[PDB]
């Protein structure tokens, strides 16, 4: 019955964890970057617009009701523990506007959430994506533009999931700008490519991880300013083993016994910046763990949001944006020069804000 | 130096239970996967269980489904396999491996028999 | 408590069919009402619905404007209006009814099916 803000800050990220593992292996040789935390987030607010049995199917995934005493509550206080200006996100869910919508459920959306359900019409449908990317564009400090692109909807569209998020973080100690160097990228197709790496010399938070089969990777931790986030930087240690092994078994909970299990070595690091752009189409991963009805016409259930007409979901989309810099304001190597995963964390709560894959800087 | 000593096997019969254990020695357990194998007269190595070096990440081979459970404590430098269910299949000799590639040790064995 | 539907067959390229659905054990009216069909590779997918919460109709995107879901209360009888009929409109078209005011899984009654197929 009663439940610390912590343990739906694991289901969340669990949940996130395991839609990335879909998107990761769809796009197998490709950059992405993802919050698991923002399609949690995204997903709860679906669930209380959803009725029957395609509420059960995202309920079965995610692993909670939003209706439950105690649950909104969490997740609004998660929020505001989480989020400034190196991080902002917006969760929106645009509805056709003429359509009745059931009794009391704005203000009820509007109570669990502190926002409201978005209301616009898509028969005009260039102004109603010039709405929604209006929205997008303005509350992620004009970072993510054109989130729905030309023919993603139509004159027939009647709802659109989006979810956005740009993340800047400064390291808490600084890579030197005058070890900034070009240096050749190995890419998963045997190919190199020469592209600005950043170097430091610091005693990292350190572990080295194997898994069942014997292969190995290094584990290193990145502080950032305010002693509560962490990029954690993740590869094998060996050229020849993809990356997909370790995207294949990551879990929220296997992040944090890495960080248990990490001491301080001193190590030249050298790392490439990187600035990630990816919009991932939520649906077929969605669908893989489970949640198909909401998809499908005359199929999905939606009545908790109107029970005059039927809909479905046309588009469910996140967009993230990820910058890594040398951070400055006013010896054994460790060499990311192969692709590698990243990991931005939360270590209060365990929450995976981003993950990614940088497949080529 | 290096060691590696598997207990815990013997006789039972269908639908019984062991717990196998192999004490480990002369390398740095904490940074190994370990494995269980099984074999018996007449056929390869099958790999039944592996387990990561931390994080309980796990595998298993296809004829365990669920049966058994591979787990380890580093502070013992230990590894164990508790084994329900058995069955006339599960006849064989059971090894335990360390490995962090490419270097891989092997224990002695020890057998389970089930009638 | 049956649902059977009629009227499929053979028609070439731009034809018309007429699908009938008669219901026996329920009233139709009382229910909403959806045609789905499945073509060979692909999945069942919703074509029709008559919402019960105030009668009115929707079509999937593919064939809004060339079909019209109707029902006829008196005969308890639920019609499917193909026109303008397409090759990938070849399909086993089936009637569900569903005790809700929108067209929603889970159904309460599906139909057996009837063969539609465009040359």
């Amino acid at each position: 019955v009663h439940h610390p803000p912590s343990y739906v800050a694991h289901l969340a990220s669990d949940f996130g964890v395991r839609v990335f593992q879909q998107v990761a292996q769809a796009s197998k040789d490709r950059n992405v970057v993802f919050s698991p935390y923002g399609v949690a987030s995204v997903l709860a607010m679906l669930q209380l617009t959803t009725g029957g049995e395609t509420q059960q199917q995202i309920q079965a995934a995610m692993g909670f009701k939003i209706d439950d005493k105690g649950m909104a509550p969490a997740l609004r206080h998660l929020y505001k523990e989480l989020m400034k200006d190196e991080i902002s996100t917006t969760d929106a869910i645009f509805v056709q506007r003429d359509l009745k919508l059931v009794q009391g459920f704005m203000p009820h959306f509007f109570r669990l959430f502190r926002s409201t359900v978005k209301q616009v019409d898509f028969s005009e449908v260039e102004r109603a994506r010039f709405i929604i990317n209006d929205w997008v564009k303005t509350h992620t400090k004009g970072m993510i533009s054109n989130l729905l692109g030309k023919g993603a909807v139509d004159q027939l569209t009647r709802l659109v999931l989006v979810n956005a998020l740009y993340f800047n973080g400064q390291f808490k100690t600084p890579f030197p700008d005058s070890s900034t160097h070009r240096r050749l990228f190995h890419k998963s197709d045997g190919s190199t490519v020469s592209v600005p790496m950043m170097a430091q010399t610091n005693k990292f938070n350190y572990t080295e991880f194997t898994t069942p089969d014997g292969h190995y990777y290094d584990i290193l931790e990145l502080p950032y300013h305010g002693d509560t986030l962490s990029m954690f930087i993740a590869a094998p240690y060996e050229k020849e083993v993809p990356l997909s092994a370790l995207t294949n078994i990551l879990s929220a909970q296997l992040i944090s016994h890495w960080k248990g299990n990490m001491t301080r070595l001193p190590r030249l690091l050298v790392l490439p910046k990187f600035s990630l752009e990816t919009e991932v189409d939520l649906r077929k991963p969605l669908e893989n763990l489970g949640m198909t009805d909401m998809f499908r016409q005359f199929q999905a259930d939606f009545t908790s949001l109107s029970d005059q007409e039927p809909l479905h979901v046309a588009q469910a989309l996140q967009k993230v944006k990820i910058e890594v810099n040398e951070s400055g304001t006013v010896p054994e190597e460790i060499i990311m020069d192969r692709p590698f995963l990243f990991v931005v964390r939360h270590n209060p709560t365990g929450t995976v804000l981003f993950m990614g894959q940088v497949m080529e800087p | 130096q290096v060691q590696l000593v598997e207990s815990g096997g013997g006789l039972v019969q269908p639908g019984g239970r062991l717990r196998l254990s192999c004490a480990a020695s002369g390398f740095t357990f904490r940074t190994y996967a370990m494995q269980w194998y099984r074999q018996s007269p007449g056929t390869e190595r099958e790999l039944v269980a592996a387990i990561s070096n931390i994080g309980g990440v796990t595998d298993y081979g296809d004829s365990v489904k669920g049966r058994f459970t591979i787990s380890r404590d580093n502070a013992k430098t230990t590894v164990y396999l508790e084994m329900n269910s058995l069955k006339p299949e599960d006849t064989a000799t059971y090894y335990c491996s360390a490995v962090r590639l490419p270097q891989r040790y092997w224990g002695r064995g020890t057998q389970v028999t089930v009638s | 408590v049956q649902l059977v539907e009629s009227g499929g067959g053979l028609v070439q390229a731009g034809g018309s069919l007429r699908l009938s659905c008669a219901a026996s054990g329920f009233t139709f009216d009382d229910y909403s009402i959806a045609w789905f069909r499945q073509a060979p590779g692909k999945e069942r997918e919703g074509v029709s619905c008559i919402s019960s919460s105030d009668g009115s109709a929707y079509y999937a995107d593919s064939v809004k404007g060339r079909f019209t879901i109707s029902s006829d209360n008196a005969k308890n009888t639920v019609y499917l209006q193909m026109n303008s009929l397409k090759p990938e409109d070849t399909a086993v078209y089936y009637c569900a009814a569903v005790w809700a005011r929108v067209c929603r899984n889970p159904y309460d009654y599906w139909g057996q099916g009837t063969q539609v197929t465009v040359s």
